[PDB]
């Protein structure tokens, strides 16, 4: 699974959608016409994703990666840098113990807290 | 060895899977009609006698208030960070 915390780690913090396998639990449309349908793939999900909690969890993830995207897009660059921002994101090592604790949580509520800062910030002063 | 890790478990992370009635307390979800949402009831049940004898009854009560409200901090006051 060491791809895969890499991906999650590429998706959370920069939006980046790179998907060639179907493994990811996330894949935009597009690969009407501004706006692109986000699909949840189920099948290969990491949790339950039925109780409230996790719903709003992967929620707040899908929103920190369309947002992410989003200012990609409007910046025209590859990829945001982490000194845009006073938040870094460490990535992911050990997929048993990021399930087992709340270091998921964490990083999940740091990365939103990023992205919808840089979202207001960039939609208030430009 | 492994009695003493599913303690650690329940004390840490107030867990208690893969325990097959190895453990003296545990959640009892049924509900006779009063509090079926579970407001106020607190579904945590506690044995008396399924505790060995080199461990006293005042530090099994402990042990289950200590998971009780962990549980109570982690579901009602949503203490998060502070409960982590």
């Amino acid at each position: 699974s060491q791809d895969y915390c890499t991906m999650l780690y590429e998706w959370l913090t920069q939006g980046i959608l790179n998907d060639p396998y179907q493994e990811f639990m996330t894949y935009d449309d597009l690969e009407r016409a501004w706006d692109t349908q986000y699909f949840i793939r189920k099948d290969v999900l990491l949790r339950d994703c039925d109780s409230e909690e996790d719903k709003n969890l992967l929620f707040k993830m899908l929103r920190t990666g369309i947002l992410l995207k989003v200012v990609r897009a409007s910046l025209q660059i590859p990829t945001i840098p982490s000194n845009s921002s006073d938040i870094t994101i460490q990535e992911i090592n050990d997929f048993a113990d990021l399930m087992e604790g709340s270091n998921l949580e964490l990083y999940v509520d740091k990365c939103y807290s990023r992205a919808n800062e840089i979202f207001l910030k960039l939609f208030f002063q430009g | 060895s492994l009695y003493y890790e599913y303690l650690m478990n329940w004390l840490t992370k107030g867990l208690l899977r893969a325990t097959y009635g190895e453990f003296f307390i545990a959640e009892n979800t049924d509900t006779n009609g009063t509090d079926d949402d579970f407001i106020y009831h607190i579904p945590i049940e506690f044995n008396q006698e399924r505790v060995p004898a080199f461990i006293p009854k005042e530090l099994a009560y402990k042990i289950f208030m200590i998971g009780k409200s962990y549980i109570f901090l982690e579901k009602y006051c949503k203490e998060v960070q502070w409960t982590n």
